[PDB]
């Protein structure tokens, strides 16, 4: 009664036989935007059950040399289906998210994973210059990574200068190949603004970090697949005009 | 507290919750009770 | 309270004559009539208004604004217009489909003939800084088009060219903050 | 109707309009009245609460700001006068000149330099002269008796000097534009040297010396700031646009007249 | 109180100084479907506001020698904004129309314009050939014209057979240059199916046709623009999948 | 559920526990919530009435007090500006990075000191410059008329000057981390110059001169130190433990990583 | 408010009325209705 799961949104659903228990950041459940803390006149779009559904991602491999990945949430469902097309056309932007990580190991397997979301997770340029108007910053497919995600250089210091050692008092699970096969994190709209772009403007950031290396003896399957399907709950969309990419 | 000014800003300045940095998960655990079954 | 926007401040220009936007019969369809920005705390057709001179010594505005348009013709000649506000994004709208895709309104030349455009408040922020350009491209408001729904149809006999005269007030959600100082006086010495 | 207002208008939900002879966009510009098309007859909106304050827009607000009224110079005659008339500098000139009338009273700042900038420890007396009293003709003058006009001891090691001045024209109010003559018969065609001069303006004269029987080796700026309170205007006006020529006259340049608008490539380019 | 009127549908406006009445097609109002017609299991959306609003077609141009136009109105907004992108990305969709036609003239000017609706206005084939494996068909420009429209080769019978004398049986009314400067027709949902595509089926078409032909004399205007503004009231969409163009 | 304390905790009594299926230690560390083991069901404990006071460590104790925030020189152009921000020293950044979101006014000081350091009795004026106001261009330019702007004259010899500042944000907090782009179009792959630039953060200039129509020959740095209060914080986030490189970017070394955590003999041996 | 001075002009210191700046007109103008008949 607590190991065994089934999450419905929309027309999705995903099961799973062994678990943690669903996270829920910061105790808060993801809802509308009131009329107090609204600001924008006109009114806004909720489509309810073509955007919030699961939208599964590709699959990142799980080697024995990894690192680590990283993914901007507002930003790598802005190519896939409805939810695209409205974050497309509209201007402004507010909905909560539910994350699911899978992968599965068998139980001669050993490993660990931490998945964590960052609000507002920056990053940072690697390079000692002093000199504003000549330091190293990062590329636009490195800050904005999109649907196929990027690879981490120092997940030590989770490539912004802040030690992943901290980084349990974010909202975050632990994927143990001993323990469970998958990780949930159900995240509010966490921002200093009621509606926002959803184009130029990430809100935060899952992190999947190889903690413990993945080890296993010859004959067992060497390459495990890691997937994420996500859910963005709750959207709202406003400002309506044409349509515009990046 | 008195204050000399009519803006508020100018003047002169025990709540705790941290289960929802501790413990924010959905189904609640308890304290003797095994985590998982 | 309306005040005529100066809308044709561009070159080649008299000296009244840039209070008045020149409507005549077209040849092709769709053809675009005028444009201009919103921002009222900008250099443009906004400078020569109320609103824009009083939003100027203030830092941060806010609310809806307001357009009425007004045509200076014959009582023989009709027409009809389209008049868009498109928020922020790309640039000037290239065509009449681009712009329907905003905020449009039909106004056609009858015995009224002072249609009055309203412009919403579309923001992300609760206020904007009167201050755009550059790095402050973060609180632009969006651009006024005007554009040809039908024609300009006129019988023989008749002046085959006409005038806009545009202007531009606030409404009652507008607000006003942080008093700074304007840039439209210079004084080298005391007079 | 007088309406209170503790922050700005709030909005209502609207639907969509289908039906003939209810036309709130069509308005009347020849009538001499404002549009009145809010958004709720217009576009689909929905409900706000809008809690913007308007508090600090008010005219109190707007003219309780200390500017700059006027510079005296006091390179040492041994004293010096100074008419006074706020419309000296062009910064709270326009401000003012937005009204045509105004009943307000003044809190005067008196900021006292040297040289190149300085406090040396003198001592300055600032005396007011109505119109009609004797101006000093000296640096030891019995004028400098005063008996009955207000006068202030400052050193220059002081804080800037402070006072309240209370309404004290002849008339309800003061207006910046007056149409008209002061005195009467034949008036020339050729200069008006009296035009535009309301009498109800003139409130006396400004002087200031050191106190002292030898002649103190210094030259000082003594800078005269304003700050307007308990202020009522009336009958506003367009705000000037043109730059200014002189003090008491409203004169601009016939040839090179400014735009008040900056030019651009064409109409049909918004950019 | 009666020639004057505005129309106010999303953020988009309408007013006319000089006009008819609102026709009302078959005196039904178009509104959202009922729990009993429906049949589909999936919930709909319903925007609103980005979708009910007054989209402007390009204008036509008014000659003396002109013959007429035609529209399929499920098919002009499948490229504009937020309307064209729910028809593009989902599958079934229903919304009533609200139909507004301007063209102004002088009062030197004369003509008459017949404009109304044809609810499956099928285009037929010109030519003499009865064998049914070669008779000439019409094109895919022809049958959906699109945003741009298409123009009539024979007006006198509708360019299917059918004589325009007894097409005042449709919802239609009248651009006398006399007394109007504009034609409105507020038109509901007609079909034989609850939900229906927006894609490979039109439901109905709009035809201005020049019945007395455009006169004047030396000296007036003579190019008279026509100018057609439309409103997709209460629309919803279904089954949102991959987006298909045609 | 929320909980208010006077003090920290008390224990209670506590037994020796014989039985199965009771099992306080055993946690689950994988599901993302922190253990709950308390001392009362480890280790056999007494009760102790803890009196001892939490009062001090809140947000608004931890952050009211004056750091400093910027160093501005005036080796005497004639006058110096200073771009606000708070990120230029090291010390009281790190306190505000600690948050994700941060609510709070400003107290600002004003430490104004010479070559070697005195205080020679001059004038010194403080103007703050909204974004969009003019900047003074030179010595005596208008832009000192500070008409509308709020301008602080002090001197050397006086006490440090003390203003108190709002929250001036157009958003609802100041945010200290920014994942995004102010502007919109292509970006560019190479060099991200705007990449983390909240503009809801940039609050202006602080300019300084001093009062005179001469040069007067002395160079002096004023000091800029914040006392935050009413503060409210949202999001908390870990404490930096790389090094400082730039102001506005959080940039760090990718050859020489700092440990956190200094090194020892090996790991069997604790001394 | 309180004032340590015989004269009231030496102390220390929500009306709106637009509807005689917008629309000053003898007859009064509708809002849904057309301004001229
Ligand atoms: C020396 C200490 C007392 C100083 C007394 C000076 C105050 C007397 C003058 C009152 C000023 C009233 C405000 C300005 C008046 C008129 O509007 C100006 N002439 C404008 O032209
Ligand atoms: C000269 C006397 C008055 C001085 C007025 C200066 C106060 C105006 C600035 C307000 C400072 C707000 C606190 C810091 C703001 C932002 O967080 C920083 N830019 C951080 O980057």
């Amino acid at each position: 009664s607590d190991r065994v799961a089934q999450l419905t949104v929309g027309n999705s659903s995903i099961t799973t036989q062994e678990a943690a228990n669903i996270v829920l950041a910061y105790g808060e459940w993801p809802e509308y935007c009131p009329d107090t803390d609204a600001t924008a006149v006109d009114k806004p779009t909720r489509p309810d059950v073509s955007v919030n559904r699961f939208y599964t991602l590709d699959s990142k491999m799980w080697q024995e040399n990894s690192t680590g990945w990283y993914w901007k949430f507002p930003d790598v469902l802005n190519k896939t289906g409805v939810f695209g097309q409205n974050a497309q056309f509209h201007y402004l932007y507010r909905s909560g998210f539910c994350l699911h990580v899978q992968c599965n190991a068998s139980k001669f397997h050993q490993g660990a994973l931490l998945v964590a979301v960052i609000p507002e997770f920056v990053i940072a340029g690697r390079g000692s210059n002093t000199k504003p108007n000549e330091a190293p910053h990062p590329g636009f497919t490195t800050t904005f990574p999109g649907t196929t995600g990027a690879t981490f250089h120092d997940p030590y210091v989770l490539d912004s200068g802040v030690p992943l050692s901290q980084a349990l008092i974010y909202p975050h699970q632990w994927i143990n190949l001993r323990t469970n096969n998958c990780a949930t994190v159900i995240v509010p709209y966490i921002n200093a603004v009621p509606f926002d772009s959803a184009i130029n403007h990430s809100n935060f950031g899952l992190i999947v970090i190889p903690v413990s290396p993945l080890k296993y003896s010859s004959g067992a399957t060497t390459a495990i697949p890691i997937t994420i399907t996500i859910a963005p709950l709750n959207s709202e969309f406003g400002g309506l005009r044409q349509a515009v990419s990046q | 507290n008195i204050n000399y000014y009519k803006d508020s800003y100018a003047a002169s300045a025990f709540t705790q919750d941290p289960k929802k940095f501790t413990q924010p998960v959905l189904d609640s655990i308890r304290e003797l009770s095994a985590p998982l079954n | 309270v309306e005040t005529i926007l100066e809308v044709n401040n561009t070159t080649e220009a008299t000296g009244l004559t840039r209070l008045l936007i020149p409507v005549s019969s077209q040849n092709k369809a769709d053809e675009l009539c005028a444009a201009f920005m919103v921002d009222p705390g900008r250099i443009g057709p906004w400078q020569s208004t109320l609103v824009g001179q009083i939003c100027r010594y203030y830092t941060q505005w806010s609310g809806s604004l307001k357009v009425t348009f007004m045509f200076t013709g014959s009582f023989m000649a009709t027409g009809k217009m389209l008049v868009a506000y498109s928020p922020p994004g790309s640039a000037q709208p290239a065509n009449r489909e681009t712009a329907m895709l905003g905020t449009h309104v039909i106004w056609d030349f009858g015995l009224q003939s002072s249609v009055s455009l309203v412009i919403p408040w579309i923001s992300n922020t609760h206020f904007r800084t009167a201050k755009t350009g550059g790095n402050y491209d973060y609180y632009t408001a969006g651009v006024v088009t005007l554009w040809y729904q039908t024609n300009y149809v006129v019988p023989p006999e008749t002046p085959g060219e006409a005038y806009i005269i545009a202007m531009g007030a606030a409404q009652d959600n507008f607000t006003l903050k942080i008093c700074k100082d304007t840039d439209e006086v210079t004084q080298q010495a005391v007079l | 109707s007088v309406t209170n207002a503790e922050s700005a208008a709030n909005t209502t939900p609207s639907s969509h309009r289908l039906e003939t002879g209810r036309v709130p966009a069509l308005q009347a510009a020849e009538t001499g009245a404002t549009s009145n098309a809010t958004d709720e007859n217009m576009i689909e909106t929905r409900c706000v609460v809008n809690r913007n304050g308007v508090l600090e827009t008010t005219i109190n607000h707007f003219f309780s700001r200390s500017g700059l009224v006027g510079v005296v110079n006091l390179t040492d005659t041994g004293y010096a006068t100074w008419d006074i008339d706020i419309m000296g500098f062009v910064q709270l000139r326009r401000k003012c000149e937005m009204f045509t009338y105004m009943r307000f009273n003044a809190e005067f700042t008196f900021v006292t330099t040297t040289k190149n900038g300085e406090a040396r420890p003198y001592m300055l007396q600032y005396m007011y002269v109505p119109p009609g009293a004797p101006k000093p003709t000296g640096r030891d003058a019995f004028q400098w008796q005063t008996a009955t006009n207000p006068s202030v001891f400052v050193k220059l090691t002081d804080p800037p000097a402070q006072v309240s001045v209370p309404f004290m024209s002849p008339a309800s109010a003061y207006q910046w534009f007056y149409d008209g003559y002061p005195t009467f018969g034949q008036h020339p065609e050729t200069s008006n040297t009296t035009y535009g001069l309301c009498p109800n303006n003139m409130m006396g004269t400004f002087a200031v010396r050191v106190v002292s029987r030898e002649a103190s080796q210094l030259k000082l700026q003594t800078r005269v700031y304003m700050k307007l309170k308990h202020v009522r205007a009336w009958v506003p006006r367009p705000i000037r646009s043109q730059p200014y020529l002189l003090k008491n006259f409203p004169n601009y340049d016939s040839s090179k007249i400014t735009n008040s608008a900056r030019d651009r490539s064409s109409i049909k380019q918004a950019n």
